[PDB]
């Protein structure tokens, strides 16, 4: 009795790692397969490891793109740097070595640009958040099926690391784009604007 | 353009401050230890060898 | 320790090279009853007798020895606090030392004192590290021990136990029952799941006959995150006869066999100085990312500074094309009033 | 089905409203795009250029 | 009269509901006691003490939202690795402002400590702690859970370490000052608190004698069964209710009270448009000078970061306050 | 105060030191040991009167062959502790004996 007894548990202990692959192709393309199925569900927020705990994966970009970031523009200016005295030089500048009837249009058309400009630096933060919170769904990952790939240590942390060169190739380019929206509103002010009225 | 648009002067006039130079030299000398510490990377898979 | 000397100096080298402190190892601290085998473990440890040995009460003064990594700028020596920069290349010298500071502050009556001893050890084969030898864990107020000896020693552990960044070797005789091991149950008050202890049983060849601690050493009794190792080493007779480590080895080794068959390679002291050295590795492992992390952090911070000239302009007619142009622009601007710098 | 119809109204509502949000956005966008890629670029380069 | 309308002021401006009062005391625990697990699971590396909640909200009577609920986050540091320096004797010349050095290297090398994170040169980092923390409750902290939790809306602020009660389903909100500061003394109320400072060294950190100056106004009251607190709870109101005084805080206030709590007048209720009228012109004198000199540190003018012209204008506002004692209440 | 020194000799030599580093036509060298905590080197909280934003004032770091063994200026130097207009420079040079021999 106790020798079935010991032989059930010693496979029980075989069963922790199932089989030692002789595979190879089909076995890798099923470990790259399932981690990169799951990194996009915890992406999504649809991932079978929805282990209670601290917002990450899907919706804590979510909260990067309002609890943060929304707020964080909402803290910017919109009277910041507007120091009356100043502008009237500035509107002095504006109009030059002539003479004047009226104050000109550049006036705003620098300043407030001058504080769209301000608003380059969080924007470009917002992106580096996201950048890290996309590098930590690979620590949320590394909680589940990294135990099939335990079985191949160093596969697991090769992907990893293809991840995040795939992550930072990505992340310039978010930047130049972020960058140029910026350099959008810089571009033009539309005094016509249909919310804008005076 | 007519005073210093010269062909000469693209290697005269465009010269650069030697301490400018050193200064990002050092910068990209000390990214050139960063690619050094790929070895140290190398080093990190190194050490799960044991 | 062995290849460790090479890889932690090329991992010392990893955080040199990026301005960064090197990760500190955990402090090794010995811990149980009297005469359970501690100051052996250490022994064992080291190749050297360093550590007074012995019946009875023998450590009555924590001893807090830092081993030294030595370049190549004495091959081997010890230097005491008490004595400044006094260089030991007698390693007899250095364990009388301690019996002699020890008899100095705690005395010669079986008498503990708070006070450690601190002993630096350096040689060029070794690599920097902290380790703790104390006093026996008692209940009996002997000698010029103090009603509560017990509770002052108890204190004494605690001071180095009680740090996380350790390693808590809980050194119990095994013909002493390892369920009442008051090595483990200090250690429980300060790491209560045993995450930075590791049980150990030494006197294996003075076990009673005709039982065992598989149950212990299988976690059918005690449970350890570190496991359980047990320990043979040499008596008061094998000490005085001088008896080698290969003869040592020889007799655990053929007792092993003979006695724990398939436990005998987990119990064999050498599997154990192989399991601390992964412990450590471990312990380095850990830290791993964290440097990574740096070297990513300090590439970002170097860019930027190679951001602040961006190029160095290899087009040149373009270039200075577009250098005069917007200076002419943002003077004539200027001149306007209509310039970008207001 | 007329309860689903309804629901569905509710979301022709829904796209009506996001989507002239959308367009109202692009109103703006677009003209600035072209003018910063396009018209301020080349009022800039083009004495470079020539 | 003045006495009359300040007693029925009282009743009407400084007295902040009860209801409000309790709910805001159970959030203050509620809040540190997430935070202290939260601290546990992020920091398990650093000693955090257990959380304490302060201030107005029990540092007097029913303060409620009125002031800001004070978390204390307590930096054990390890005894004998760590001393207090003053600022003034480092390069960064500010005795304002205080520094913690690090010490006994020799027998404990940075790295051993956890604090050695914040380990610059020979000196813990007020900055980079306030980075770390800041950043966890500005994003790390799941605020969701928090607000599923309690049944309420609570966030991070976007300046200094302050959080926000967006509104707790009973009719509530408010705001909290968190207080990240070494313990300090063992009479539980001098503290080393993780400054912010901008200038010179921003590693440098700042005495709280906040819960010094409370205790001596507490004290001088328990000394006679006087009413300095119930003065300053009155002026605190006033300010409250006067954009002229906007400038003025509970600490201006502080400071007055306590130079005017050092004396032997009448300290009873029946004489607090006495002392009213007393407080204004000492304020107001003060406020001429464009100085004003903490009880506990003379070196330190709480006027001196307003403009002399809004200073003057401030004490003039208050004469005409003297003029009409009603007309600030 | 020691010796024949007076009572404010600290003062004394503080306003002998003024005396020069007030003048905005100067170079301060401000000389502190390394083996010292720099973060507290008096020359620099003197220059500091005269010249508060450090502009003609270059810190200084000498005995760096004495400086205590385990710790280092690296912060002072990359000015982490301490930032100076005209930057940090370190110093090793004879001690009584190599002046001696
Ligand atoms: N037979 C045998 N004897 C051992 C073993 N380990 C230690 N001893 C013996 O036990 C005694 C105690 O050894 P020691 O290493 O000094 O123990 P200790 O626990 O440090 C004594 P203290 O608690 O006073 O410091 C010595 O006489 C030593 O020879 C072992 O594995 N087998
Ligand atoms: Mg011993």
């Amino acid at each position: 009795t106790r020798i079935n007894v010991l032989a059930a548990q010693y496979q029980s202990l075989l069963n922790s790692y199932g089989e030692p692959v002789d595979d190879k192709s089909a076995t890798l393309l099923q470990l790259i397969t399932k981690f990169a199925t799951e990194y996009c569900n915890t992406i999504e927020g649809t991932a079978k490891y929805i282990e209670t705990s601290e917002l990450c994966g899907g919706a804590r970009i979510c909260y990067i793109f309002h609890e943060t970031f929304g707020r964080t523009l909402e803290s910017v200016d919109p009277l910041g740097g507007l120091n009356t005295i100043d502008i009237l030089t500035a509107i002095r500048n504006a109009t030059g070595p002539r003479p004047a009837l009226f104050v000109p249009e550049v006036s705003f058309e620098l300043l407030v640009k001058r504080q769209i400009k301000r608003l380059e630096e969080p924007s470009l933060r917002c992106v580096e958040l996201v950048h890290e919170e996309m590098q930590r769904i690979i620590q949320h990952c590394s909680n589940y099926s990294t135990q099939e790939l335990l079985r191949f240590p160093k596969l697991h942390d090769a992907i990893v690391e293809v991840v995040t060169c795939l992550l930072r190739k990505r992340l310039p380019v978010t930047n130049e784009m972020v960058h140029n929206l910026v350099a959008i509103e810089l571009a033009y002010i539309n005094t016509k604007h249909p919310d804008f009225a005076d | 353009v007519g005073q210093l648009y010269k062909s000469s002067l693209l290697d005269d006039l465009l010269t650069e401050s030697e301490d400018m130079a050193q200064r990002r030299k050092e910068a990209a000398d000390m990214l050139k230890a960063l690619q050094g510490a790929s070895q140290i990377i190398a080093e990190i898979r190194e050490t799960h060898l044991w | 320790m062995e290849a460790l000397i090479p890889v932690i100096n090329k991992l010392q080298d990893v955080f040199n090279t990026v301005g960064a402190d090197i990760i500190q190892l955990p402090q090794i601290v010995v811990v149980g009853t009297q005469s359970s085998g501690k100051s052996s473990v250490l022994e064992s440890l080291v190749g050297r007798d360093l550590l007074p040995r012995g019946t009875g009460i023998v450590t009555r003064r924590p001893l807090i020895l830092q081993l030294v990594h030595v370049s190549q700028e004495a091959e081997e020596w010890g230097k005491f606090l008490h004595t400044k920069n006094k260089l030991y290349t007698d390693f007899d010298e250095i364990r009388q030392e301690i019996e002699n500071e020890t008899e100095r502050i705690s005395g010669n009556n079986k008498g503990v004192s708070p006070e450690p001893i601190h002993l630096k050890i350096f040689s060029p084969n070794v690599v920097n590290l902290t380790l703790v030898d104390l006093p026996g864990m008692t209940k009996v107020p002997v000698g010029d021990q103090p009603k509560d000896i017990e509770l002052q020693i108890r204190e004494l552990i605690l001071r180095f136990i009680s740090n996380p960044n350790s390693i808590i070797l809980a050194v119990t005789a095994a013909n002493t029952d390892m369920a009442t091991s008051e090595a483990l149950k200090i250690s429980r008050e300060v790491d209560p799941d045993g995450r930075r202890t590791l049980a150990v049983i030494t006197k294996l060849d003075l076990m009673d006959a005709g039982t065992d601690a598989m149950d212990v050493l299988m976690g059918r009794v005690i449970p350890v995150k570190l496991g359980i190792i047990g320990v043979v080493n040499r008596s008061q007779l094998d000490i005085n006869n001088k008896k080698s480590v290969t003869d040592s080895i020889r007799d655990e080794y053929a007792f092993l066999q003979k006695k724990y068959p398939s436990l005998a390679n987990r119990n064999g002291t050498k599997y154990l100085a192989r399991t601390l050295n992964r412990l450590l590795m471990h312990h380095i492992r850990d830290c791993l990312p964290e440097l990574k992390t740096r070297i990513n952090v300090l590439a970002a911070q170097y860019q930027s500074l190679l951001n602040s000239y961006g190029e160095p302009v290899d087009d040149k007619s373009a270039t200075l094309l577009q250098l005069i142009t917007k200076f002419a622009t943002e003077y004539c601007n200027t001149i306007e009033g209509t310039a970008k710098y207001i | 089905s007329a309860r689903e119809q309804r629901d569905c109204e509710v979301i022709e509502r829904l796209i009506k409203s996001y989507f002239l949000i959308v367009r109202k956005n692009i109103q703006d966008s677009v003209p600035k795009a072209v003018m910063h890629f396009l018209v301020n670029h080349v009022k800039d380069t083009l004495q470079s250029e020539l | 009269t003045l006495q009359e309308r300040l007693l029925a002021f009282e009743r009407d401006r400084v007295t902040i509901p009860a209801a409000q009062v309790a709910l805001a005391k159970q959030l203050a625990g509620d809040i540190a006691l997430e935070l202290q697990a939260y601290f546990r699971s992020k920091f398990p590396e650093l000693p955090f003490g257990a959380f304490v909640p302060g201030g107005p909200l029990y540092d007097g009577l029913q303060a409620g939202a009125a002031d800001h609920v004070r978390l204390l986050v307590p930096l054990v540091l390890e005894p004998g690795l760590w001393s207090l320096v003053p600022g003034v004797d480092t390069v960064a010349r500010d005795p304002r402002c205080w520094a913690v050095r690090r010490t006994q290297l020799e027998f404990c090398p940075r790295g051993s400590s956890p604090w050695d994170r914040f380990l610059v040169g020979g000196y813990l980092s007020s900055r980079v702690l306030l980075e770390l923390l800041r950043k966890a409750l500005a994003a790390s902290v799941n605020w969701p859970a928090i607000g599923s939790l309690l049944g309420c809306l609570i966030r991070p602020s976007m300046a200094s370490e302050e959080l926000l009660l967006e509104v707790q389903h009973e009719r509530l909100e408010l705001t909290v000052a968190v207080l990240v500061a070494v313990p300090g003394v063992d009479a539980d109320d001098r503290l080393l608190l993780a400054w912010p400072l901008e200038g010179l060294a921003g590693n440098l950190w700042l005495q709280d004698l906040y819960p010094v100056e409370a205790a001596r106004l507490r004290a001088l009251d328990d000394h006679d069964a006087g009413t300095r607190r119930r003065l300053l709870l009155l002026l605190c109101a006033v300010c409250r209710g006067c954009s002229a005084l906007g400038q003025l805080g509970r600490g201006h206030l502080t400071q007055v009270v306590l130079r005017l709590g050092e004396d032997n007048v009448d300290w009873t209720e029946e004489a607090l448009g006495e002392r009213f009228l007393q407080a204004l012109e000492l304020l107001i004198g003060s406020l001429e000078q464009a100085s004003l000199p903490c009880h506990f540190n003379p070196s330190v003018n709480l006027f001196s970061s307003l403009r002399e012209e809004e200073i003057d204008d401030i004490g003039y506002a208050l004469y005409s306050g003297l003029q009409e004692p009603e007309g600030l209440l």
